[PDB]
């Protein structure tokens, strides 16, 4: 909440919905591959945890 | 371990380079199938065969009409015999007549 | 190198003897293509043999 | 020009070669991976070092 | 057994090959690796021929087309007036006797969107070949593949190092050399560095 | 949300994808077609020895033989072009099971895409001489040759 450049990140992100933006993250990353939302939802999970 | 001592697979002996007299040689000029003509020499003494693999990679024949046929060997092997070394003639006719009718129920019902 | 190129080649003339579906081909083609972009430069496109 | 390279020359002109100019150059067609021979020691038939 | 291009003129930079066909390094790597057909070549006189009697014939196919559309609205309105006697005229809830109306609708929506889509490939279709021309790339296989059994005169169309043997092959110097001399002669701009 | 835009526009993009790994431009290519079942497999044996047949037949009569009639002669002629197409598509269905046997053998001597293709011309034998009367699944016979 006090955080300035974060609140304008905030606003300008033009994605909503948390599986939209699961295919954002699959696309930029992958690219070559469906989106097949469970495959990007367990990616996220296995890069990183 | 080694020294690291290298040698080719080659043999060196050191003769003068003599130009005087040589072996008396003909010259076999052996032509392509694409046109191309190609020239050997081979000695006086020497079987000149009618065929012979030249730089062109084609199997150039001699040009003089000697024409030695010959008369390779059997196509190695076809799919037409992978099927007929276990299958019958009628076996085969038996499902050509069942395609034959399968083409009619396709195109005339 | 010349013994890739030499054994991807020679396949390829033998699959067009052979009569061969299109995928095949144009995959021993490609085969054939970046070995030869290997021989002349290795690594320049994408992954160095 | 030269062919063995006698020390004459005034230019060396390179140029983009074509296919008639590489199978005019050559002086076999090498059509065998084989490089040499695994007992004898000696090089192949249609070999890299034929 | 099949040609092949050298790697120095076409993946150096700026890329000579590239150059000399105009085409984008992108597109010179997606021909010359099997990802992406190039149309080689294309005719004129069958083109506008054949492009105005199928022109009359893919009128034809989209009235068969929207034919079968619409044989699939009345099946759904059928569906729909069954879901009538079976909603409003037997004890049926509030809501749910509209669900099975509302599930119809979205039946007829997406069967609509289907025919729409395909509808929108085969004019789309009908559109690349009108606007077919030489160093043209074609990627989406499965359009290249409609595209050649539909109309596979008219045009030839290979891909990799065999298709830009056949481009320089169709390729004056003197014409683009005097077309470039036109540009840095008149343009300006980006035209005149890239022309350069 | 499989009827979501987003997502199959997204895919339509994903496979206009440049994918330098040749490796994975191949896979994405053979992953396009899909595969078989048993009575697949028979109906497609079927075509490949009647087209073979057909044309080794028509190859007789080529040489001195019956003026065939058109109707015929098209009907035969379709029967032979389609055991090819067939086999064709027999080919190109089996080319996963070909990438799935030499991905184990990898990492001696030749690179992948090589093993692969040696597979594939496996495969090609493989389906020459494969007999569908045995009654047993494709996979099982293919496996030896490749």
């Amino acid at each position: 909440g006090f955080s300035e450049i974060m609140r304008s990140t905030l606003e300008k992100d033009n994605t909503v919905g948390t599986d939209e933006a699961l295919l954002d993250i699959y696309r930029k990353l992958r690219p070559g591959e469906p989106p097949t939302k469970e495959s990007a939802q367990t990616l996220l999970e296995n890069l990183f945890f | 371990d080694r020294v690291l001592r290298g040698s080719r697979l080659g043999a060196v002996s050191y003769e003068t380079d003599r130009n005087h007299d040589l072996a008396p040689r003909q010259i076999a000029r052996y032509r392509t199938d694409n046109g191309e003509e190609f020239e050997v020499p081979f000695a006086d003494d020497a079987e000149i065969p009618g065929t012979w693999l030249c730089r062109n990679g084609m199997e150039g024949t001699l040009i003089e009409g000697d024409l030695p046929e010959p008369k390779k060997v059997k196509p190695p092997r076809t799919h037409w015999d992978m099927l007929l070394e276990r299958r019958s003639i009628e076996e085969l006719e038996e499902l050509l007549k069942e395609r034959l009718e399968l083409i009619r129920s396709r195109r005339r019902g | 190198l010349y013994r890739r190129v030499i054994n991807r080649n020679n396949r390829l003339k033998r699959l067009i003897d052979l009569g061969a579906p299109e995928i095949i081909v144009n995959n021993e083609k490609r085969m054939l293509q970046e070995s030869v972009d290997a021989l002349f430069d290795n690594g320049r496109r994408g992954r160095p043999v | 020009g030269a062919m063995l390279d006698v020390n004459f020359f005034d230019e060396l002109r390179i140029g983009l070669a074509t296919a008639e100019d590489i199978r005019q150059w050559s002086y076999g067609e090498v059509k065998k991976p084989e490089t040499i021979n695994y007992r004898t020691l000696k090089p192949e038939k249609d070999g890299l070092f034929c | 057994a099949a040609p092949v291009t050298h790697i120095w003129y076409f993946k150096g930079v700026p890329s000579r090959l590239g150059y000399l066909l105009d085409l984008a390094p992108k597109d010179l790597e997606k021909i010359i690796y099997f990802a992406a057909y190039v149309i080689t070549s294309v005719d004129e006189e069958m083109r506008h021929n054949e492009l105005s009697t199928l022109e009359a014939e893919m009128a034809v196919e989209r009235k068969a087309v929207e034919d079968q559309r619409d044989g699939e609205l009345e099946a759904r309105a059928q569906k729909l007036e069954a879901d009538l006697a079976e909603l409003e005229a037997e004890g049926a809830k509030a809501d749910a006797r509209r669900k099975v109306r509302d599930g119809g609708e979205r039946e007829m929506r997406q069967i609509r969107d289907r025919a729409q889509r395909e509808l929108d490939r085969l004019e789309d279709i009908w559109s690349t070949f009108t606007k077919l021309a030489p160093k043209q790339l074609i990627v989406d296989e499965n359009l290249y593949r409609e595209l050649v059994d539909r109309y596979g005169e008219y045009f030839t169309g290979a891909m990799g190092a065999e298709s830009i043997q056949k481009l320089i092959e169709n390729f004056d110097i003197d014409a683009e050399a005097e077309s470039l001399r036109d540009v840095i002669r008149n343009g300006k701009g980006q035209k005149k560095l890239r022309a350069l | 949300e499989d009827e979501s835009e987003a997502l199959r526009q997204a895919r339509k993009d994903a496979e206009l994808t440049a994918s330098a790994d040749s490796v994975r431009a191949y896979l994405k290519q053979i992953g396009k077609v899909a595969l078989l079942n048993a009575e697949e497999e028979v109906e497609l044996a079927k075509r490949i020895e009647a087209g073979l047949y057909a044309t080794q037949l028509m190859t007789e009569l080529s040489e001195r033989g019956e003026k065939l009639p058109a109707a015929q002669r098209r009907d035969m002629m379709w029967i032979c072009r389609d055991g090819d197409r067939a086999k064709n598509h027999l080919l190109e269905a089996n080319l996963r099971l070909v990438v799935s046997l030499a991905k184990r053998y990898t990492g001696r001597g030749m690179a992948f895409l090589d093993l692969i293709q040696e597979g594939n011309l496996g495969l090609i034998r493989a389906v020459e001489k494969f007999d569908y009367t045995k009654g047993y699944k494709f996979s099982t016979y293919a496996t030896w040759w490749i």
